[PDB]
């Protein structure tokens, strides 16, 4: 599985630029693709999303009209045609993958990201402790409170937990608040209920340093959290 | 031939089975079937609040 | 050939030993229990995605997802609560007469007139269902292959042979050869150590997945046994034949306990399954409708008549919450 | 004298028998057949068009009886647009079924690609919009005019009328009687010419009986179309070309010819549904 | 309602559209069923066309896609899988005419034809009966009389008579001479007209199916 993006660089404000995410290693035509950006020293942020077959497209409230998103299934490429850039769009843009059926793990594989720089009613997740220290072997308990009860009527409480190690892209840890992601060690375990969630780590090990974001997938636009960082 | 001999050995090995009287076996069949009459959503229909279909 | 003289006396000794153990009948014992009354089960879902005639189905241990095979070359994986199709696996040979669902859920299987029931990978990278293995080695159409665990699977083909496979290896670690007619059904015990299988000689057997020796052998039908299903306790199993007669057998007494036959039923059975408790005996007939036999008093409780063609498959969820029937009508009802 | 009540009775009885027929056919299709074949979609569409067409006879009958249009101005446009739209779409689905059978019998290897339920619905909506191309203008040019001592709902055209009012009649005569008669008789003649040389209907006596019954059915449906639609078209052509003196006979003949035009929409279920072989089940 | 299940419903509808699209491609194809007794010329007719349980053989002639299922590789009970091939377009039947004097195998082929002609599934399914090995029948008809397999033969022992006798003995085995047809063709290795004959028979069967569909028949 691979998701590489290209089209980054310095752009004057008000200009335009096209970002291309070229997938290679999976059935691109069956996955709904996302675009997630991250300011230089801020958390993640959702941008756009196309479904399988391009039959459904959503944008955020800051890029509606300015940005337009499109996919090329025969060429395995995902485009984000950006127009009328501002000094706030300076951020690394990630190409995210997401397939939706019963028992799926969306947001599983994240791309690498560009480095775009531009010179000069929703649900709000809240992670209070923005940075806490931690030593190996100790147990950590990250919390994430939502502004709306995520537990749906069908039983699935849509709440995802991501981990962005320093120098890499955020990977999926927990999806729907209870399910471990494939390739994730059994140390992680999500808990909680509606409007009150927690990510407990038992027998912590190295390579767990980074920021932990909590995305809600109850309704668009999807919102991330501030992100709790673990210091050694 | 080996077919008839193998059949005879199989019938012999099928003879040394400790049979259970049909009375006790039928009583056990009725005992397992009665103890689980509550955990059977097909015997007595359940209300639409706990029925997922 | 004087060895056959041993076979006749052996059969008489077998028939006499079980005759001495036939003190009473299951009808006399259950003559003092209240009946189940009329069991009216109406359709809750209709899964319309197949174009040809549906030939098999199997529920998942989650009792929500169910696979289904049909002659149009598709193996769809439904989501029964919402009728959604989770997958649609196109087969390399559209003549598929059986399908299974692994207990965990990471695989399915399906075979047919190609002598191969192939394991498909569900939970994988690349987001597409991919054939894990193609288990070849039989010499006749595959009528049923069921999953012991994620790594083993037992089959039963039209060459009068059942075989235990190893998926990661692809070789029959154990072959059960005792039948005289071709095998037409199969059912694993709850503990997955023994299993019974119909045939076309009106004789169902009882094997061991570890030893491979035919433990017992049951008979009493007049035609080919089409279906089979273990009692939820693991000490009995019903059958279905072309003589329009189901009959509950018994692994302890080594003989049949009762027989479920009706005078106005002349078509053969194609499918048999019990309930969660073990009181109902859902049986699918060629009369286009599935009957419901009270499995202790042998009186017809209800009728499931909602299909426009021969009912070829039948399964009850692992929690007993629903009963799925699949007919040649190409539709896959789900009763409750 | 008092022929008006008899004419209204004729209109009402043909309306009710046609409505009952079409609604029975629609019920059987939506209930039993489930509408999964192209012919079933065509028959359902024809029954719907015929029902919506013949449902306008109550309005015309009470208008001819009471000599007024008390249904207002919106109902006038709706009724007249429904009438024209529905005549056109019913005739077009008749020609569509005829061409469907012609392609099915004379071009089998090419009918394997065009005779699909999706293509059936595609041609259905194509016929609906093509007939809307005429049902919309007549909706736009329909008003409630005021006569000397009565009120009426008719159409209005611009000046000169000698080149605009006869345009509608010429278009109706060409695109709803000449083209349809020609196309259905050509397709059905070619279909029978091909069916005369298939081994399934030429060898034995029973097979010749089947060929004879198929030919009889085709001849009956074409003859019903021609007998039901030709009188009113020739009548309106003569009335537009010759100013026949209006008498007690002209009115009753005109209304009987209109009833003979609507009894085809009333009778189409008998020819296409009630004597359809896979429908008698 | 339908928070993340909207995309699940969309994926279900997408693969449902894919199912509908793949079901129209398999409806414009003509499926046959190549039967025949053992040692027949059925392995040569597959080569006369354009070309381990059953072996499908896909080929196309005059913009018509044929699928021919050879089921001879299953020496099991035909009673238990012969309903899978219900709704097949036609049944090709290879019968070696040069086997009337070998071993009573012609009577075996005759009873096989009677069983898979009066079957409860192939009542309306037409049969395209082929007669392979016509050249060997020519060479062996002058010396080996027809009285071996048919002692009741009342006629000359010539080709034009004995071959027609076999044709009518095979064609006189269906008790439904009004509903189903039996297209006979004394095939050989000559001019490869077998594909044209199969195309003609299949075209007649397709016309009959279309007639049944449009409600005329
Ligand atoms: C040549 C066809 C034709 O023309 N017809 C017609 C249409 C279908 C069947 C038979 C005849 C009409 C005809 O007779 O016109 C001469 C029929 C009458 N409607 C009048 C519509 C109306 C009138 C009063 C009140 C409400 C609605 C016009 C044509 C459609």
């Amino acid at each position: 599985v691979q998701l590489v993006e290209s089209g980054g660089g310095l752009v004057q404000p008000g200009g335009s630029r096209k970002l291309s995410c070229s997938a290679s290693g999976f059935a691109f035509s069956s996955f709904g693709m996302h675009w997630v950006r991250q300011a230089p020293e801020k958390g993640l942020e959702w941008v756009a999303y196309i479904s399988s077959g391009s039959g459904t497209i959503y944008y955020a409230d800051t890029v509606k009209g300015r940005f337009t998103i499109s996919r090329d299934d025969p060429k395995n490429t995902l485009f984000l045609q950006m127009t009328s850039l501002r000094s706030e769009d300076t951020a690394m843009y990630y190409c995210v993958r997401s397939i939706y059926y019963y028992g799926s793990s969306p947001f599983d594989f994240w791309g690498q990201g560009t480095t775009l720089t531009v010179s000069s009613s929703d649900i709000v997740m809240t992670q209070a402790t923005s940075s806490v220290p931690v030593t190996p072997g100790e147990s950590v308990s990250i919390s994430c409170r939502s502004s709306k009860s995520l537990l749906h009527s069908n039983g699935n409480t849509y709440l995802y937990w991501f981990l962005q190690r320093p120098g890499q892209s955020p990977q999926l840890l927990i999806y729907r608040m209870s399910n471990l992601a494939s390739g994730v060690p059994d140390r992680f375990s999500g808990s909680g209920s509606g409007t009150a969630f927690t990510l407990t780590i038992s027998r912590l090990e190295a390579e767990d340093v980074g920021v932990y974001y909590c995305m809600q997938h109850l309704e668009y636009p999807l919102t991330f959290g501030a992100g709790t960082k673990l210091e050694l | 031939i080996a077919q008839a001999r193998k059949l005879v050995e199989q019938l012999k090995m099928e003879a040394n089975i400790d049979r259970i009287k049909v009375s006790k076996a039928a009583a056990d069949l009725m005992a397992y079937c009665e103890a689980h009459a509550k955990e059977d959503p097909l015997l007595t229909p359940v209300p639409a609040s706990e029925n997922p279909f | 050939d004087q060895l056959r003289q041993e076979a006749e006396q052996l059969k008489n000794q077998i028939r006499d030993a079980r005759k001495a153990c036939a003190d009473a009948t299951l009808s006399q014992i259950t003559n003092n229990i209240d009946p189940v009354g009329r069991i009216q089960m109406r359709t809750r879902r209709t899964l319309r995605g197949h174009l040809a005639k549906i030939y098999a189905m199997h529920w998942g241990t989650d009792s929500r997802l169910l696979v289904s095979a049909s002659q149009d070359g598709k193996l769809i994986i439904w989501d029964s609560y919402t009728t959604n199709k989770v997958h649609a696996i196109p087969l390399r040979s559209s003549w598929v007469m059986t399908c299974a669902y692994a207990p965990s859920g990471n695989y399915v299987a399906c075979g047919g007139l190609d002598n191969i029931c192939s394991i498909y990978n569900l939970k994988t990278r690349e987001g597409n269902v991919r054939v894990s293995r193609e288990l070849a080695g039989h010499t006749g159409y595959l009528s049923c292959c069921r999953f012991l665990d994620d790594n083993q699977i037992v089959t039963s083909s039209g060459d009068t042979t059942c075989a235990l496979w190893d998926i990661e290896t692809g070789q029959q670690t154990t072959t059960f050869t005792g039948h005289t007619g071709d095998v037409m059904s199969l059912s694993l015990a709850p503990d997955t150590r023994l299993f019974v299988s119909g045939a076309c000689d009106a004789s169902a057997k009882l094997w061991d997945v570890r030893e491979g020796m035919c433990r017992q052998t049951f008979t009493g039908h007049e035609s080919d046994i089409n279906a089979i299903c273990f009692f939820p306790n693991g000490n009995a199993f019903a059958t279905g034949s072309d003589d329009a007669t189901c009959r509950l057998f018994d692994l302890r007494a080594d003989q049949e306990l009762m027989t479920y036959s009706h005078d106005n039923i002349i078509c053969g059975i194609t499918s048999v399954s019990f309930s969660k408790s073990g009181r109902l005996l859902l049986a699918g007939y060629d009369d286009f409708n599935c009957n419901v036999w009270d499995a202790l008093k042998a009186d017809r409780a209800g009728v499931l008549a909602g299909h426009d063609n021969r009912v070829s498959c039948l399964g009850v969820t692992d929690d007993g919450m629903a009963v799925a029937t699949g007919s040649w009508d190409s539709f896959l009802k789900i009763w409750n | 004298m008092v022929t008006a009540i008899t004419i209204m009775a004729l209109y009402s009885i043909v309306c009710v028998v046609g409505l009952f027929g079409n609604f029975l056919v629609m019920y059987v299709i939506v209930r039993y057949t489930k509408m999964k074949t192209a012919t079933n979609i065509y028959i359902f569409n024809l029954a719907l068009a015929d029902a919506l067409a013949t449902s306008t006879l109550p309005f015309q009958s009470v208008n001819y009886l009471m000599g007024t249009w008390p249904f207002g101005n919106i109902l006038c446009k709706i009724v007249i647009s429904i009438d024209y739209y529905n005549m056109f779409t019913s005739i077009f689905t008749l020609c569509t079924m005829s061409v469907d059978r012609y392609i099915a019998v004379c071009h089998p290897v090419k009918a394997l690609d065009f005779r699909t339920p999706r293509n059936a619905k595609i041609v259905n909506v194509c016929n609906w919009i093509l007939s809307s191309a005429i049902g919309l203008p007549v909706m736009f040019m329909a008003t409630t005019k005021y006569r000397q001592g009565s009120i009426d709902c008719t159409l209005t055209f611009s000046h000169p009328t000698w080149y605009w009012e006869n345009l509608l009649k010429i278009c109706v005569f060409i695109f709803a009687f000449i083209m349809p008669v020609l196309i259905i008789t050509v397709c059905y003649g070619l279909m029978i010419l091909r069916l005369k040389s298939v081994r399934m209907l030429s060898g034995s006596k029973e097979k010749d009986r089947n060929l004879r019954r198929i030919t009889r059915m085709v001849l009956v449906v074409v003859a019903v179309f021609i007998v039901c639609w030709t009188p009113i078209h020739i009548y309106v052509i003569i009335k537009a070309l010759i100013t026949i003196p209006e008498t007690t006979f002209q009115t009753v003949s005109w209304h009987f010819c209109i009833a003979l035009g609507y009894t085809n929409s009333c009778l189409n279920p008998v020819l296409y549904a009630f004597l359809d072989e896979n429908f008698k089940r | 309602l339908s928070a993340e299940d909207k995309a699940a419903v969309e994926r279900s509808k997408m693969i449902d559209r894919n199912l509908r699209e793949d079901g129209e491609k398999a409806a414009r194809e003509v499926k046959l069923l190549l039967l025949g007794a053992g040692e027949s010329g059925k392995s040569t007719i597959v080569k006369q066309m354009k070309i381990t349980g059953i072996v499908e053989t896909h080929f196309t002639f005059k913009d018509l896609h044929f699928k021919m299922f050879d089921v001879g590789g299953q020496r099991s009970e035909r009673k238990k899988w012969i309903h899978c091939f219900e709704g097949v377009t036609a049944i090709i039947f290879c019968v070696a005419l040069s086997d009337y004097d070998l071993v009573n195998r012609m009577h075996e082929s005759m009873k096989l034809f009677d069983s898979i002609c009066n079957n409860k599934w192939f009542t309306d399914t037409s049969i395209i009966l082929f007669l392979n090995k016509k050249d060997l029948f020519e060479e062996k008809i002058k010396k080996s009389p027809l009285t071996i397999c048919y002692p009741e033969y009342a006629g000359s022992n010539t080709y034009e008579e004995a071959a027609a006798y076999i044709q009518c003995q095979f064609e006189d085995l269906n008790k439904r001479k009004d509903t189903k047809e039996i297209y006979t063709h004394f095939t050989c290795a000559t001019d490869t007209k077998n594909v044209q004959f199969v195309f003609d028979a299949v075209t007649d069967v397709i016309i009959k199916n279309n007639l049944k569909d449009c409600g005329l028949f």
